[PDB]
């Protein structure tokens, strides 16, 4: 029972259903690109992302002098068909590994159920889909069929290791912080991984360590999938709510500040930098946001743009936000039901808890310094397996996380750049 | 002699002020040097927001200060696209009066005429229809 039913090949013909030419919301008039529906409401564009940002239309790097040490530029990556095939199967295998844990199995089920809310209409009482929460799928005629989706895995932009989770905004709505949600676009590559040190003292020092170990890409993708789970349920923290790092002299020296959002995503001790007063206000702030959505659903008189019934589309959102329905049929938010749902996306879906269940070596905090970038190929089963990743079972790579050791398993990790 | 220092970015305050229809706040921020063509993280200009929320006097004061009537966001919509969507006839007339492109197309191919008829704005669609056939 796999999460991704098909063994997609980039070379596969477009059938117009789960393999089709599509158009993403973009500032230009982009040419359609090939995308694969690996799962319900999840698509994979194995292209470099020149479309989401109007100022990053090209993959040219900045002047050699304006480049920051922690970056890697390569305009030729993911440009040829063979890398597009390998990229697609790598992303697919990474979903299988996440899904093979009850924790990731729940995360992926919460994402597919987290439909961006239908707050698009200009009339108070009718429900409508926000256009930017959809994609344009090409038909055989050449006509364009609009289709809804929740997640999109796309290739990196100019900065190859600038992994992130982004969505398109609304002129009058704050979809990521009002509960509604929005289709998420993740820049991610299964062919690259960051180097880090097992020794915490070395890992928190900018000037030491050369990337003794390698991050497991399923944790990296699991980290960005948690960003999606926050933004899809509309409970993300404003990215300008930053923490004045006082626990790392090297951060304090440079005056760095990490956003509460990423600290929450990492979890563990990191998520405790947020003080109880700050956590309390957000929970209450978004508990009220679900009440506004429950109020909008109760004042729903019509539905536009689909053949689904009004009652049916309310039900999709009762199951998403876990609203309570009384005898008369009016939706409400049960504070305890919400608190269970709120804690799930904030304290349970964390990079830390995922490392515990993958049983991999990982950074022990978000406040560290990346030591190197490696080129990996996770598609061969002699390199990387769904159930064990790099630390293959029964081999010498299982003990002491040896499979993640970039010198003991020196054939699976090719160093490209030294940040240290 | 009269040197002031900007403690906060004036673009974001101008965009927030135009979104909530605080005409005096827009007019005051414009006096202290806010950029009428600044952008938010989504490509929205003060005119995009002032037009989508329906503020006639805010739209005019900005256009007087040199706001791009044909600037587009990250999905290709212009101030004319938004004003037709939210049923603002007076805003749509002002934008046209200043030479907004009635044929601007967003990512999906839609013009401000399509958005108008797709949101039940008949009287605002007949104006855009006529202006196109002129
Ligand atoms: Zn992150």
């Amino acid at each position: 029972s796999p999460f991704v039913n098909k063994q997609f090949n980039y070379k596969d013909p477009v059938n117009g259903v789960d393999i089709a030419y599509i158009k993403i919301p973009n500032a230009g008039q982009m040419q359609p690109v090939k995308a694969f529906k690996i799962h319900n409401k999840i698509w994979v564009i194995p292209e470099r992302d020149t479309f989401t940002n109007p100022e990053e239309g090209d993959l040219n790097p900045p002047p050699e002098a304006k480049q920051v040490p922690v970056s890697y530029y390569d305009s030729t990556y993911l440009s040829t068909d063979n890398e597009k095939d390998n990229y697609l199967k790598g992303v697919t295998k990474l979903f299988e590994r996440i899904y093979s844990t009850d924790l990731g199995r729940m995360l992926l089920t919460s994402i597919v159920r987290g439909i961006p809310f239908w707050g698009g209409s200009t009339i108070d009482t009718e429900l409508k889909v926000i256009d930017t929460n959809c994609i344009n799928v090409i038909q055989p005629d050449g006509s364009y069929r609009s289709e809804e989706l929740n997640l999109v895995i796309i290739g990196p932009s100019a900065d190859i290791i600038q992994f992130e989770c982004k969505s398109f905004g609304h002129e009058v709505l704050n979809l990521t912080r009002n509960g509604y949600g929005s289709t998420q676009y993740i820049r991610f590559s299964p062919d690259f991984t960051f180097g880090f040190e097992e020794s915490l003292e070395v890992d928190t020092n900018p000037l030491l360590g050369a990337g003794k170990f390698a991050t497991d890409p399923a944790v990296t993708l699991a980290h960005e999938l948690i960003h999606a789970g926050h933004r899809l349920y509309g409970i993300a923290i404003n990215p300008n709510r930053v923490f004045k790092v006082n626990t790392n002299a090297y951060y304090e020296m440079s005056g760095l500040e990490v956003s509460f959002e990423e600290l929450r995503t990492f979890g563990g001790h990191d998520a405790k930098f947020i003080d109880s007063l700050q956590e309390n206000e957000f929970r209450l702030y978004y508990y009220n946001k679900f009440k506004d959505i429950a109020s909008t659903l109760n004042k729903a008189k019509s539905i536009v743009g689909t053949t689904a019934s009004l009652q049916y589309m309310k039900n999709v959102f009762k199951e998403k936000y876990l609203l309570s329905e009384d005898t008369s049929g009016k939706f409400s938010v049960d504070k305890l039901k919400f608190d269970k749902l709120y804690k799930m996306l904030t304290e349970i879906y964390t990079e830390d808890n995922f490392v515990k269940f993958f049983k991999v070596l990982n950074r022990k905090t978000y406040l560290n310094f990346d030591k190197a970038v490696f080129k990996i190929n996770i598609v061969p089963k002699v390199n990387y397996t769904i159930y064990d990743g790099f630390n293959l079972r029964n081999t010498n790579l299982a003990a002491n996380f040896n499979g993640q050791n970039t010198e003991i398993n020196n054939m699976n990790f090719t160093k490209l750049k030294n940040f240290t | 002699h009269h040197h002031h220092h900007h403690g906060s970015d004036l673009g974001k305050k101008l965009l927030e002020a135009a979104r909530a229809g605080q005409d005096d706040e827009v007019r005051i921020l414009m006096a202290n040097g806010a950029d009428v063509n600044a952008v938010d993280m989504h490509g929205y200009t003060p005119l995009h927001l002032a037009a989508a929320v329906g503020h006639l006097e805010i739209v005019e004061v900005l256009l007087k200060a040199g706001a791009d009537v044909n600037a587009w966001d990250q999905v290709g919509k212009t101030p004319l696209h938004l004003a037709a969507k939210w049923g603002h006839l007076e805003i749509v007339e002002v934008l046209l009066k200043h030479g907004a492109d009635v044929n601007a197309q967003d990512w999906m191919g839609r013009t401000p005429f399509d958005l108008a008829i797709d949101n039940g704005n008949e009287d605002i669609a007949e104006v855009l229809q006529k202006a196109a056939k002129l």
